[PDB]
RNA sequence: GGAUAGUGGCCUACCAUGGUUUCAACGGGUAACGGGGAAUAAGGGUUCGAUUCCGGAGAGGGAGCCUGAGAAACGGCUACCACAUCCAAGGAAGGCAGCAGGCGCGCAAAUUACCCAAUCCUAAUUCAGGGAGGUAGUGACAAUAAAUAACGAUACAGGGCCCAUUCGGGUCUUGUAAUUGGAAUGAGUACAAUGUAAAUACCUUAACGAGGAACAAUUGGAGGGCAAGUCUGGUGCCAGCAGCCGCGGUAAUUCCAGCUCCAAUAGCGUAUAUUAAAGUUGUUGCAGUUAAAAAGCUCGUAGUUGAACUUUGGGCCCGGUUGGCCG
RNA sequence: GGACUUUUACUUUGAAAAAAUUAGAGUGUUCAAAGCAGGCGUAUUGCUCGAAUAUAUUAGCAUGGAAUAAUAGAAUAGGACG
């Protein structure tokens, strides 16, 4: 019968067997062990805000050849750095350094999106207005 | 501290996204019966599929088991009483069956039309949503009503409104004001 | 790799395409006047069935 | 339209049986109107922090005006 | 014995040497209050519950206690620690995890308004009090119904069809319209009464209120998966797209756009989680010769497991529910 | 009332079983989500149906079952009966 134990009173030997090859199942532990607020920029939050320091720009991967536009951003809750990218044609425009963006993941559970190594997020609002309503033209930038 | 106002929705949604044919039958559904909303399909879909499970679940029982009887005889007299249900099909089994164009028929803006008052699903649509047309002197404004079978004898025009006679309105008078102040004093 | 790549070609296509601005045309009805536009176009006066049936050709 | 409606034996057993904003609107009793709830509070927890009939402080408030 | 309201290592004297443990003790973690419940629909499962009900715990941290039938209470007191206010420098005072409301923190959350009219509570008590609770404001939290148009005439085009020797446009209308036609209605506006503690809105309802300058629908997508172009203009491995496979280095079915079109529709997108997909957690129900995976070997303790056999058979009675063919 | 009784698992049926939620009956909130209402006449003096049923699985309880699974007995007879 290979394997499994199948008499009546095999209960405990079942269920516990099950915790323990649960283990191997990614999900599972990264939900258990807390790797969510342990490490992971986010807190385990949809997004979060922090501030520009410089603007990058990362020549992506292969076989692909261009220069993906992002920004070095230290989170505010947290203090941790990590570089974002700002999505659309221009909006590299929109940011400039010393600024204060919303950011959010590339969907992915981490995991960096494309042919750009390293950016495991991008850019929402900057000086809280919305990145897509300004690179279109409905709001316009913050004063300061 | 108080006590939960519940509620519960009406629509489910198809499982798969864009299936060509499934959209168009859809399409058709909603052209022949007037409608606005996809969800309006949707909605009458999920309706039969509760009936359906609900039949389905007391199939398995026993033949007269005592829940049969009692909860199965009446989801039929309710199926009938609205004319969803072919009196001559008249135990379950057939409710098993059924389909949405049933249900769809029997809308107060499908009977509107389906006895004169309309010529058209879109004239009762807009008629009955614009305070016309009654049960008894009741009003209704719901292009998805479900005439009810013995009230289908009550679908005329308003004691308000033309076509049922009260007042020509406030179009046509202002035309009446327009005569009255043009050919004359 | 490389990170501190050039930046200021930064928006170039957008800002370089000649913006044409829209056409004005009949508003197209908003809600249930719609999707019996829709039934009657694609399935009662029906279009052309040039081997099947074309939703959008162009010089076809 | 569709409502309630009561009879008292007699215009009496009315003006003892019934909500006098009822008596207000109907045209019986006139409402003797007030100051606002915030405002009557405030009133009773300043008179909170006075102990006895008054005069005697206000004449020995009245005392401090002197030195 | 003591103490308690009272049993009790609850405490104290003396005495003994016991008590839990792989059937997982003890310890550690919990981004842990428990339950009714919630989300996901083949079934079995997975996941979640701070949150309207119940039970518990706290009132910045600790302890201590008065009053009392009941409190180790904090809109009670006392002390200490941490905060922190007032001063005339001698001193005195505060505890919003009540209602609002303010800072802070953040991805993340509303008015310093009205009332006892209702639901209920307390007191000496028909009345007084009640930020309990109710009203309104704020409010695309989730949920229900579902306007943004309905119908004629008419300019050719037609497919129907009787006829076709050969004019064809005739009356059954599919409708594409770059002329027109009178109709209807709440969205809003606003007497009136209704509503209400008062007001507000809703249901009602006078006088107003639709012709494209509206009273004017959105949010994405059109290479694939995947529903909708191999149209035109821009760019030229640049700028950018792309969940994934992939597109861009001059005729780009993907980028920047215009046209057209698709899907969903007062809603659509994105990010994070979770469930289904998932028979990739496998009791139902996985896999392990070569793809991931049988300990080099045998012993063997817990654990799961374990051949067959002991009143089987024959006979009689009673009384119930459906169903047959009669009614 | 007196006197003694091998221990179980399983299963059956019932009792004890907050409300809201859920499943589900009834009533046409104009429809629907909901609510638990309402329905009728002599509508100038009043008649009336309601506000169900289901679940509630582990354990404790109470009852029927005696298959399937264990347990106990009489060999140094310190057996069984009266
Ligand atoms: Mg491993
Ligand atoms: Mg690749
Ligand atoms: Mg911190
Ligand atoms: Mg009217
Ligand atoms: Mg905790
Ligand atoms: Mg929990
Ligand atoms: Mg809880
Ligand atoms: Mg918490
Ligand atoms: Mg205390
Ligand atoms: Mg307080
Ligand atoms: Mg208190
Ligand atoms: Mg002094
Ligand atoms: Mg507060
Ligand atoms: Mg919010
Ligand atoms: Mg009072
Ligand atoms: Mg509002
Ligand atoms: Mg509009
Ligand atoms: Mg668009
Ligand atoms: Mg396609
Ligand atoms: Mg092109
Ligand atoms: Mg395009
Ligand atoms: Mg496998
Ligand atoms: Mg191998
Ligand atoms: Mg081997
Ligand atoms: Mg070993
Ligand atoms: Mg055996
Ligand atoms: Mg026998």
């Amino acid at each position: 019968g290979k394997g499994k134990p199948r008499g009546l009173n095999s209960a405990r030997k079942l269920r516990v067997h099950r915790r323990n090859n649960r283990w191997a199942e990614n999900n599972y532990k990264k939900r258990l062990l807390g790797t969510a607020f342990k490490s992971s920029p986010f807190g385990g939050s949809s997004h979060a805000k922090g501030i520009v320091l410089e603007k990058l720009g990362i020549e992506s991967k292969q076989p692909n050849s261009a220069i993906r536009k992002c920004v070095r951003v230290q989170l505010i809750k947290n203090g941790k750095k990590v570089t974002a990218f700002v999505p659309n044609d221009g909006c590299l425009n929109f940011v400039d350094e010393n600024d204060e963006v919303l950011l959010a993941g590339f969907g992915r559970k981490g995991k960096a999106k494309g042919d750009i190594p390293g950016v495991r997020f991008k850019v929402v609002k900057v000086s809280g207005v919305s990145l897509l309503a300004l690179w279109k033209e409905k709001k316009e930038k913050p004063r300061s | 501290p108080r006590a939960p106002r519940t509620y519960s929705k009406t629509y489910s949604t198809p499982k798969r996204p864009y299936e060509s044919s499934r959209l168009d039958a859809e399409l058709k559904l909603a052209g022949e019966f007037g409608l606005k909303n996809k969800k309006e399909i949707y909605r009458i879909s999920f309706q039969l599929s509760k009936i359906r499970r609900a039949a389905r679940d007391l199939l398995t029982r026993d033949e007269k088991d005592p829940k049969r009887l009692f909860e199965g005889n009446a989801l039929i007299r309710r199926l009938v009483r609205v004319g969803v249900l072919s009196e001559d099909k008249k135990k379950l089994d057939y409710v098993l069956a059924l389909k949405v164009e049933d249900f769809l028929e029997r809308r107060l803006q499908t009977q509107v039309y389906k006895l004169g008052l309309a010529k058209s699903v879109h004239h009762a649509r807009v008629l009955i949503t614009q305070r016309h047309i009654a049960v008894g002197k009741q009003i209704v404004n719901i292009p998805s009503f479900m005439v009810r079978l013995d009230s289908e004898k009550h679908i005329d025009f308003a004691p308000t409104s033309p076509f049922g006679g009260a007042r020509p309105g406030r179009v046509a008078r202002r035309n009446a004001a327009r005569k009255a102040e043009a050919s004359g004093e | 790799a490389k990170v501190h790549g050039s930046l200021a070609r930064a928006g170039k296509v957008k800002s370089q395409t000649p913006k044409v601005e829209k056409t004005e045309k009949p508003k197209k009805p908003k809600g249930r006047a719609y999707k019996r536009l829709l039934y009657t176009r694609r399935f009662v006066n029906v279009t052309l069935v040039n081997g099947k049936r074309r939703m959008n050709p162009g010089p076809s | 339209s569709v409502g309630f409606g009561l009879v008292y034996n007699s215009v009496a057993e009315a003006k003892k049986f019934e909500p006098t904003y009822r008596l207000v609107r109907y045209g019986l009793a006139e409402k003797v109107e007030k100051a606002s709830r915030q405002q009557r509070k405030q009133k009773k927890n300043r008179d909170k922090k006075i102990f006895g009939t008054g005069k005697r402080l206000a004449k020995k408030v009245a005392r401090r005006n002197a030195d």
